[PDB]
C-alpha cells in the first residue's frame, strides 16, 4: 500500500484518511511533515500537514476542508490536493516557483468527530460533537464560533440549531486549535476554508454588509479564480462577500482570520448546485479537485505576486 | 404565504408546491428547482419537511454550506 494504490476516486473513513497522511510523509519525508495541533472534543488526533522546501516561518498559504463533517467531497478533494502537490513540486515550473517561496498547511479533516459521526451515525451531520449543558441536543457550528461577530446575528442560540454558536467564541477545542496555530505562526498569508455545495467563492464579510476593505482586489481575484476554475470542465461559480452571496453568518472562520491580518481569506463551495447536493457521486471527486485546484492555484499565484 | 392542497387554492395563476403545501408562480417554482434543486418558500416555516433542518434563504429552501 502506497499513496499510488489509493483510490482517489472514492469516499474513504477517517482511518484510511490517517493513513494516506503517514503514507505521503513517508513517502516525501523531506517535503511533508505531519502537525498535531490538537485534540477534539472526543479525543481525536487533529492533523495539519507542512509543505515547505525550507526556511524559518516563510509566508504560507492555509487550506482546509472538512470543517463540517457532512460536505464530503470536501476531505476528498483536500486528499487529492496533498497528493497533487507532491506530484507537481520538482515538475511543474509554475507551482515549483510558488512552493519554493511559500509553505502550504492543509488541514484534510477539519472536524474528525463529525466525520467518523457521518460514517458511524448520521450522514448529515454538520456540527461538531460536543455536549452542550442546558440541552439533549450535541454540538456546536465550527463555522458560527469564531471570535469575529461572535454571538451577532447569523447565528443561532439554540444548541439543537445547525448554526448553534456554542456558549463562547473558541469554545470548540477544533476551532481553537487552529486559532492556536495561526496565532503561532504569525505570518500566514492566505487562508481558504473549504465547503460544499453550492459553487461559490466568496471573501468576507459573513457577518455585516460593509464591505471588506480590499474588497474590489479581493472580488477581482475571485474573478479571476473562477475563470481558471471554470477552464477544465465549465463548471460555473458565482463569488461575492459571504453575505451577499450566501446569507449573513457570524463567527465564520474566515472573517477571523482577515481580522488577524490576512488579507487573502477565502472561503469556497465545492460541486454541485444541489442535484446531489452533500451526497456528491465519488466518480466526481477528482474534476471537482481538479478544477478547484486551478482556482487555488490563482489564489496563490496572486499572493506570491503581492507580497 | 397562501397554503393549498391543489392549484385552485391559489390565486393569480399561481400553482401549488405538493412538497410543503404553499402556493408560488411558476416562475419561482422554476428558479428554485434549476438554480438550486429546491422548492420555494416564504418563510423558514415553509422549509420543514426535511429532518436536516433547512432554511428559506432568498425565496428557495436551502441547506446551511
Ligand atoms: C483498517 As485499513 C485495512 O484501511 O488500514
Ligand atoms: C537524508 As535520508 C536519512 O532520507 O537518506
Ligand atoms: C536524496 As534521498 C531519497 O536519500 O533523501
Ligand atoms: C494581474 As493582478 C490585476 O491580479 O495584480
Ligand atoms: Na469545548
Ligand atoms: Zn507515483
Ligand atoms: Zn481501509
Ligand atoms: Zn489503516
Ligand atoms: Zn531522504
Ligand atoms: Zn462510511
Ligand atoms: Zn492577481
Ligand atoms: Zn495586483
Ligand atoms: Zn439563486
Ligand atoms: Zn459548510
Amino acid at each position: 500500500r502506497s499513496t499510488d494504490t489509493f483510490n482517489y476516486a472514492t469516499y474513504h473513513t477517517l482511518e484510511e484518511i490517517y493513513d494516506f497522511l503517514d503514507l505521503l510523509v513517508a513517502e516525501n519525508p523531506h517535503l511533508v511533515s505531519k502537525i498535531q495541533i490538537g485534540n477534539t472534543y472526543e479525543g481525536r488526533p487533529i492533523y495539519v500537514l507542512k509543505f515547505s522546501t525550507g526556511g524559518s516561518k516563510r509566508p504560507a498559504i492555509w487550506i482546509d476542508t472538512g470543517i463540517h463533517s457532512r460536505e464530503w467531497v470536501t476531505q476528498a478533494s483536500g486528499v487529492w490536493f496533498a497528493k497533487k502537490i507532491t506530484q507537481d513540486y520538482g515538475q511543474d515550473a509554475a507551482f515549483t516557483a510558488i512552493l519554493d517561496t511559500l509553505d502550504i498547511f492543509l488541514e484534510i479533516v477539519t472536524n474528525p468527530d463529525g466525520f467518523a459521526f457521518t460514517h458511524s451515525t448520521n450522514r448529515m451531520w454538520r456540527k461538531t460533537r460536543s455536549h452542550t449543558a442546558g440541552s439533549l441536543c450535541i454540538g456546536v457550528d465550527p463555522n458560527r464560533n469564531w471570535d469575529a461577530g461572535f454571538g451577532l446575528s447569523g447565528a443561532s442560540s439554540n444548541p439543537c440549531s445547525e448554526t448553534y454558536h456554542g456558549k463562547f467564541a473558541n469554545s470548540e477545542v477544533e476551532v481553537k486549535s487552529i486559532v492556536d496555530f495561526v496565532k503561532d505562526h504569525g505570518n500566514i498569508k492566505a487562508f481558504i476554508s473549504i465547503h460544499s455545495y453550492s459553487q461559490l467563492l466568496m471573501y468576507p464579510y459573513g457577518y455585516k454588509t460593509e464591505p471588506v476593505p480590499d474588497q474590489d482586489e479581493l472580488d477581482q481575484l475571485s474573478k479571476a479564480a473562477v475563470t481558471a476554475l471554470a477552464s477544465l470542465y465549465g463548471t460555473k461559480f458565482n463569488y461575492g462577500s459571504i453575505i451577499k452571496a450566501i446569507y449573513q453568518a457570524s463567527g465564520s472562520t474566515i472573517d477571523w482570520t482577515y481580522s488577524q491580518g490576512i488579507k487573502y481569506s477565502f472561503t469556497f463551495e465545492l460541486r454541485d448546485t444541489g442535484r446531489y447536493g452533500f451526497l456528491l457521486p465519488a466518480s466526481q471527486i477528482i474534476p471537482t479537485a481538479k478544477e478547484t485546484w486551478l482556482a487555488l492555484l490563482t489564489i496563490m499565484e496572486h499572493t506570491l505576486n503581492h507580497p | 404565504v397562501r397554503k393549498c392542497l391543489s392549484d385552485t387554492d391559489c390565486t393569480n395563476g399561481e400553482k401549488c408546491v405538493q412538497k410543503n403545501k404553499i402556493c408560488s408562480t411558476i416562475v419561482e417554482i422554476q428558479r428554485c428547482e434549476k438554480e438550486h434543486f429546491t422548492i420555494p418558500c416564504k418563510s423558514n416555516n415553509d422549509c420543514q419537511v426535511w429532518a436536516h433542518e433547512k432554511i428559506c434563504n432568498k425565496g428557495c429552501c436551502w441547506d446551511l454550506l
